RNA sequence: CGUUCUUCGGAAUGUCGCGCAU
RNA sequence: ACGAGAACAUGCGCGACAUUCCGAAGAACG
């Protein structure tokens, strides 16, 4: 009986965030922003790959600590594993877009910026689009459950990335302010199998 | 198109527009950008009200420009830009709007290509 | 791996100015301080207080212990940033201080700029927050050598140092945007690191 | 080492002194000439913008800003396209000072009064009235300012030049007009230390 | 709206005088900023009564500021933004008046 | 009482731009 | 009694790093 524990959540963007692709990442049939949800992947594999520890004179993905190879997959030659988190793209949430058309609110904002370059002390302008801040983001993963035994450990591994990206930023230029997000869990229920998650939890 | 024929019969030696440049017309096309963009989220085969009236606020910021700046006036009167808005208004339709932005699109490239 | 939060408050001596009519949160339409400005700021007046080399025109080629805080982008040589300024937004305290009385977040400034040759002037009108208001500040730190952290914090705290006594956007020159730092709590929120001595 | 040193001092207006902001005010009347005031504490201020735009003026005379002479150019800054220089004056907002407001409170002194005065042409001999708001002439505004180090060797003669600056602020008038006689005003120096640096400031002084 | 035909229709109004109008404007329109109400405010109500009674002392001041508001119907509009109760409508008559303005500019 | 009633510059820049398994 | 039968173009991977909306500018004139 296989055994995948759906979570479903809000990201809300506790500061302008900016996944870029300077226009953001939109949905084209809604012209939505939206998080990557290889964003999301990616964001949490290092910061909890980080946390864990990095083998010295590190050079690929699959060199990661057991634990992070298990959760977020590996393609190792002969040792491959699947991918125990399945992080899907985070659409904008109708809630929040109700939200945001009340005050005729664009979801976008044009944050204006520059560098003053230290030889000339001149300033160079730049304009970065950004997520508004209150904007919520409805975010569903999905959990594998290949070994019975290891989703206890798999969900604290779950928790400390999520709680590293909480204190960190997703996409964008973090270290200037951008990205800033919070993660709200709403349910985290088995979708399929006979597998008991009510006793788990990740934030 | 038009945008080519009016870009070269507006070239001078490369002066175009009398003095136009792209810093000038940066508010402006600004402003149709943001027009442009409420647009693109708008889903409704005739245009809004509120368009419609920003868009009307986009004709007045055009006579102030052209006002202010002689460079800016010889281009509304050259291109028919200020015109082709009194028309999409009176037409009232979202595929007109985006022609005339490619219109102006294809303005402003023109005159960058023979900057 | 260990993140140590640095929450706390800033206060702006006088009007604070930083263009966007100063930047405001479109969510509440409150004026907020930009993380980037802070960070900025703060990057430029340290590496002022270090030795500045005579070209430094990539903005990477400076202290390494600028690059190691703040980040760095040298091909070959990319390393993370420690610090992640954060945008601080208009205090709820300040807020309700100013909504008590009958006061504006912000203020207009009217600015003659004489040109003196000619004798004329040419009146600018600037918006800018009123003194007053605070801005409640939000930083993480990385620790990624622990050998390194107390130098790190050091670096930080002359950086403050500076920037209390420095302005933040706007005419400085002309006496826009002083402010003075209030650190409230120090703590690792991730990790075992301790914060005591911080 | 990037020195600065904080020079903190008092500024006492011998005349009303008038700083117009534009702006509205509740129940406004006849008087049309309102003197700035900071929003926050409903007290008249002087803008450190009126401080650097006076001192830098007078020491031009004695097309553009920037190409005055280099040590106006240093000292207050440039901005000329490739050569842009920083600012090494930075003179902040005056604001009103607690001792003043203490005298002030004491006899409930105005902060601000109004004064009347009137323009006629001798042809028609009509006259025009005017109301116009200056600072009472006991209020004092604690300065502070701030002076980059940012070459050792030129500090002394930035300093210098700042006290000249600061003299001919004083013989000059601030704000409203001179012919008038409003704005009149005098410098008096409380601490002048460096801050930030190894720098020492101990001979150097602005008066 | 119709500001294009009633000034060119109309063309001692003075710029100045139409820029402390307009800057009487710009204080109601910091003022309905800082209330982000869809209702009318109170306080923004004040401030339009007091601008009605500014109007008025500007007519008496000058004739030529009165010919212009009794051929522009600004104070009809005000009476309108009244009767609405409203702060879009309120905006609508502050790009109204800038629009005034502006068309001033454009036709001087 | 009137005058100007913001203006002058910079508007992004540098890099990676698929790599690893079959 | 179909040159046929069974066989995921799939596994891993953050559109990211560096970046001050800033340099100057008296609400002034008789």
């Amino acid at each position: 009986m296989y055994s995948k524990i759906r979570i479903v959540g809000k990201i809300d963007v506790l500061t302008g965030l900016h996944i870029g692709g300077s226009p953001v990442v939109r949905d084209p049939y809604s012209r939505l922003p939206i998080i990557p949800g290889s964003s999301i992947k990616g964001k949490m594999r290092s910061l909890l790959a980080k946390h864990i520890g990095l083998i010295p004179g590190q050079k690929m993905h699959n060199q990661d600590a057991p634990e992070i190879l298990r959760l977020f997959g590996s393609s190792q030659k002969g040792a491959i594993q699947s991918s125990r988190l399945q992080i899907s793209d985070a659409f904008f949430s109708k809630a929040s877009q109700e939200e945001f058309d009340k005050k005729d609110l664009a979801y976008t904002e044009t944050k204006f910026e520059n560098t003053i370059s230290r030889l000339t002390a001149v300033a160079n302008p730049r304009q970065i689009e950004r997520v508004t801040r209150g904007a919520s983001f409805d975010f569903h993963i999905i959990y594998n459950v290949e070994n019975i035994n290891e989703v206890m450990a798999d969900f604290e591994n779950i928790k400390t990335a999520i709680h590293l990206l909480e204190n960190d930023y997703l996409g964008g230029g973090g270290t200037r302010g951008n990205g800033r997000i919070r993660f709200v869990i709403d349910s985290i229920d088995t979708v399929v199998g006979d597998f008991d998650s009510s006793n788990l939890s990740i934030k | 198109n038009f945008a080519r024929k009016v870009v070269e019969e507006n070239k001078r030696v490369i002066v175009l527009f009398n003095g136009l440049t792209t810093s000038k017309l940066r508010n402006l096309l600004e402003l149709i950008n943001h027009v442009y963009t409420k647009v693109y989220n708008s889903d409704d085969t005739t245009l809004s009200e509120d368009v419609r009236d920003e868009l009307e606020y986009l004709k007045v910021k055009f006579a102030y420009e052209s006002g202010r700046e002689p460079a800016v006036r010889t281009f509304i009167e050259k291109t028919y830009v200020d015109k082709l808005v009194d028309v999409v208004l009176k037409k009232n339709t979202k595929k007109i709007f985006l022609d005339y932005c490619k219109y102006f699109e294809a303005l402003v490239a023109y005159a960058k290509f023979y900057r």
